[PDB]
């Protein structure tokens, strides 16, 4: 079998940050009426790997801003792989324990030429001391890009609720507002 | 403009060659197939 | 009100006519162009189209839901397209303001002001509480509580967030060459006082004997035992206390008592507040870090200071190299704990190290910024209101930030020449006078 | 961008200004008192701490400073004036062990040294 | 449209009044005294008297030539004296902005805003370039470029000169006493 | 209206204001690493320079600093602790004689001093 949980996602140039007991929808209730939720596009057509892109616009300042992706591991299990055990703390080691090296795939494009091209960054809040862990890095044009990478044991970001938080440094270069392509939407281990 | 987005929804396929709608019967009805219907038309047309 | 016509026949005679050449004219004469505006009474701002559904303007009376700081009376204008898309512009009647307000489709756009026209000059002469502003500004200003009473008047900057979270004071004095800031790190909220004079240990270090007291109007309020002290090292700027965990058994920083019945008493519940931090996590071993207030029968007890149960615990695991904070809330007992059991009558604040398990491990242990409070909770840190050196956890200090021309004067160099002798005697330059004549014209201070 | 010096001819680099506490922290005098001694001691205000247990307290750097000649350890018993310069080991105030070194005159214009080693190394003979 | 008229005589049987008073009335139900604005649609703001030829009040849909960023429906107002003579005041249907624009003698002063006191208070919380959008500003914002790694929060004050040769920041962060400044020294470019 | 040094009481004369490089330019301790020894010369940082070779590196001014024992002339082999002060002859880098003055103490609180003088006078040896 495989992780497989997909379509919670959301925008915001602005920001809030947690403890390790904050769920899923905390990214809307914070961002003080300056957030946005992914629509029916995003929730439906990223499910699996096809040609019917996602077109959206990104609320900005300079050509910087954060996108945000979040699921709970607390679904997988009920959902999916129902023997695993879920109540208590340790559950956010246990369960990276069996995932091993989870990977986030995720596929977009820039709404700018093949040649012309934006800098971002991926980030991930760390679930063992609450801090914006940088650790994938990514340029950008017209083409198909995945900006998903391997993250490897998931012990660092299952929150105890096992919810888990990204960020995404969205990016235009010096212009005045910003839209992007989405694909793709997947949280991604192996256990057979 | 575009009515593959909600609630129009038009989930249509010309690349299958999608050919006709098969509605069905005194139905509470996602009105999401119905730009679809000539949808599928409107490919053959154009 | 809009009107409402229906059309009339030649076969009707003039009896007919009569009815809706009134309504008509009726319609005209209390609709049309009138002379003052009309008069609403009890709209509410919010759902102003149940008092004013037409589009033009008005006066109102006895509002609700009006602008911050504005009379419940003024002109009010509505443009309006349907219900779902409509702007109010409120003039009050007693000042040349303007306010407007959106609404559009299930979105709103609330209160604010337009603003007038006044120049490029700075206004002036003004006496200005910084610590209870509400609106950013600039100005040639004199201050309520200036940094020093001397420096009370001169040019202000004073910034304010949009939701209150923090403020910035920047301040000139003109009789000053320094620049001056303070920042509102904290919301505007709840922050208990401090009983625990001398936080900041500025006062003289003395025998944890002369302490055995309740006189909290004389210093020195904190005694010292074997083994603590005013360390060389500060914490965000301020001094600390160190406890080194030699040859006493319980090497502790002693507050002078507290008298039940005076600020604190049996059955009051108290909060204490500390941040501490380890030299080495693998040299504190089986002893304990630890802060607690200490109970006592009488004000002079000899006793090995008993046990409230009034404590906040930390082991070797759980202290770090890293400056954390730990407090402890209780509700003051009858009796204490432990190896004691004696009544509470007097209390004190004791800062901890317990070296019963182990001794002259090296273990330094110091501690910073601790509070005391009548609360149910932790309340943000301050020193009490009448220590000689101040710190705050919602307010910053004023900090000076000086001129070069006033570094000139301190430093031992010429700072605008290369850093060159900030005196230089050549035989040419002096009229004859002797090494000796010329050493007695040096200012004070340390100077090449 | 990841040089140990940096420099842009597009933009300056950040210049940070500081306030006169943490100038005084690096001045050799009080330029709070109008340029006095960066430390002043009296041995009513000293909780019986001879000289060489209030200059363990000062911090690194290098400093002026003033000892009343009734405090213990001050030379013969008179009051002293002198410089006095402070290092931690490896420059870690946080965990590590502190050097101090004293160059002093008495009140009769002798001068004088006075030297401390860290890990309890401790004091190194008056020298006159 | 200015209401249209000819008067009745003594002579006059009953017959030919009541056409009259017909008019009067249908005139006082479609332009007088209406409860909404009246509605024009597609609107040119560079020619607005061959959509709004009138003195009155307004709502504009799909509009040309409206203010630079903004929206192109809006209330309007037009206030004129002939047509070398009249003034166009526009108000967004998405804010409190209201905008002016003096038509004289074929000269046109063109679209500016009364400026809105957003209070004295300060826009808060942003994520910032030093390199920023067109416009100087204010902000209790946060810096991408900050002047250390842990100082990137507090009060900032960002100025731009016209012709874009140069700029100057003033910065204070929340958790130090201490003030920091940058300058911008050449025009914002292709730098390898 | 002529005079070498201004003044007016309606105006002021401009005061500056200044960053903590350049701060860390006139202080005699590294104000940016909690006022630790301007100079610091280890065995492993110096290039393979003596004692009076790293000396004349330094620029015009007043600096403190730290010396390790095994860099060569260094006293019985100990470090030092010192300051150390530099000029040009008229302030003059370019066509005037340097001047160098070293005051340190050892390892044992022993005084020891230093000293270089312009016009071809070079270097005149140790004094404890």
């Amino acid at each position: 079998f495989y992780g497989h949980i997909n379509m919670y996602g959301y925008v915001t140039s602005y920001v809030y940050n947690p403890g390790m007991t904050s769920s899923v929808n905390q990214i809307s209730a914070s961002t003080e009426g300056r957030g946005q939720e992914v629509p029916t596009d995003y929730y439906m057509y990223t499910s699996t790997k096809n040609n019917n892109t996602v077109e959206l616009s990104m609320q900005t300042t300079s050509g910087v801003s954060y996108l945000y992706n979040n699921f709970n591991f607390r679904d997988y299990m009920s959902k999916y792989r129902p023997q695993v055990d879920l109540q208590s703390d340790e559950a956010r080691r246990i369960v990276s324990d069996y995932i091993k090296e989870l990977s986030i795939d995720y596929y977009l494009s820039a709404v700018i030429p093949p040649d012309e091209s934006i800098e971002i960054k991926l980030q991930v809040y760390d679930f063992s001391i609450n801090r914006w862990l940088t650790v994938s890095i990514n340029n950008l044009s017209f083409y198909e890009k995945n900006i998903g990478s391997n993250i490897g044991y998931i012990k660092d970001y299952l929150n105890s609720e096992l919810n888990m938080f990204t960020r995404l440094e969205i990016n235009a270069g010096k212009r005045d507002s910003v839209d992007i392509k989405v694909n793709y939407l997947d949280l991604m281990f192996y256990y057979y | 403009i575009n009515f593959k987005g909600s609630p129009y929804l038009d989930r249509f396929d010309p690349s299958k060659d999608r050919t006709k709608v098969l509605f069905n019967p005194d139905r509470p009805l996602q009105q999401a197939e119905l730009n679809e219907m000539q949808s599928i038309d409107q490919y053959y047309l154009k | 009100m809009a009107f409402n016509y229906t059309p009339l026949t030649e076969t009707q005679k003039l009896k007919d006519m009569y009815p809706k050449v009134n309504d008509i004219g009726n319609f005209l004469k209390t609709e049309v162009n009138l002379s003052d505006v009309k008069q609403i009474s009890q709209p509410d701002f919010n759902n102003i189209l149940a008092s004013i559904p037409d589009s033009g303007n008005y006066y109102v009376t006895n509002s609700k839901g009006a602008p911050s700081g504005e009379a419940t009376a003024g002109f009010v204008r509505l443009d309006k397209r349907n219900v779902n898309y409509y702007k109010i512009y409120y003039s009050p009647y007693s000042s040349n303001k303007m306010y407007i307000k959106t609404y559009a489709n299930g979105t709103v756009y609330d209160w604010i002001s337009f603003k007038l026209d006044e120049g490029s000059l700075y206004n002036e002469g003004n006496t200005l509480n910084v610590k209870e502003l509400t609106e950013s500004t600039t100005q040639y200003a004199t201050l309520v509580n200036p940094p020093k009473e001397n420096l009370n008047t001169g040019w202000v900057n004073y910034k304010e967030s949009k939701n209150g979270v923090s403020s910035l004071v920047e301040f000139n004095p003109v009789n000053s060459t320094s620049t001056f800031k303070m920042i509102r790190k904290l919301p505007v909220q709840e922050q208990k006082p401090n009983l625990l004079k001398d936080s900041l240990f500025v006062y003289p270090e003395t025998s944890y004997s002369n302490i055995k007291t309740d006189n909290w109007d004389t210093p020195p309020f904190w005694g010292y035992s074997s083994n603590s002290g005013r360390s060389g090292v500060r914490f965000r700027g301020e001094n600390t206390v160190q406890i080194d965990d030699g040859s006493d058994t319980y090497p502790s920083v002693v507050s002078n008592r507290f008298k039940m019945g005076k600020e604190l008493s049996v059955g009051d519940t108290v909060t204490v507040s500390v941040y501490a931090k380890i030299n080495d996590p693998a040299l504190l071993k089986d002893n304990l870090v630890y802060f607690e207030l200490a109970g006592y029968d009488t004000v002079d007890d000899t006793s090995k200071n008993p046990y409230t149960g009034g404590r906040r615990e930390i082991t070797a695991s759980e202290i770090t190299t890293e400056w954390k904070k730990y407090s402890f809330t209780f509700t003051i007992p009858e009796n204490t704990i432990g190896a004691s059991g004696v009544k509470v009558n007097y209390v004190s604040l004791l800062l901890r190290m317990n070296c019963s398990s182990s001794k002259g491990n090296g273990a330094v242990v110091y501690y910073a910024l601790p509070k005391l409070e009548k609360s149910s909770k932790v309340t943000p840190f301050i020193t009490h209101e009448n220590d000689v050196r101040k710190y705050d956890e919602i307010w910053s200090n004023w900090q000076e930030v000086i001129s070069k021309d006033e570094l000139k004067g301190h430093s031992p160099v010429d700072i605008e020449y290369n850093d060159y002798f900030k005196y230089q005697w050549w035989k040419s330059e002096v009229n004859e006078k002797s090494l000796k004549d010329l050493a007695m014209t040096v200012p004070q201070g340390y100077h090449t | 961008e990841n040089d140990v010096r940096k420099y842009d001819e597009i933009w300056s680099n950040w210049q940070e200004v500081i306030s006169k506490d943490e100038l005084k922290g690096h001045s050799p005098v009080d330029i709070e008192y109008n340029d006095y001694f960066k430390y002043q001691w009296w041995k009513s205000e000293v909780n019986e701490k001879s000289l060489k247990d209030l200059a363990m307290t000062v911090p690194q750097g290098y400093h002026t400073f003033y000892c009343q000649g009734s405090i213990a350890g001050t030379p013969k018993g008179r009051s002293i004036r002198g410089t006095i310069q402070v290092d931690y080991d490896k420059c870690d105030p946080y965990r590590a062990n502190k050097f101090v070194k004293l160059l002093f005159t008495d009140t009769e214009g002798i001068p004088y040294t006075l030297y401390y080693g860290g890990y309890n190394q401790g004091w190194k003979p008056l020298k006159q």
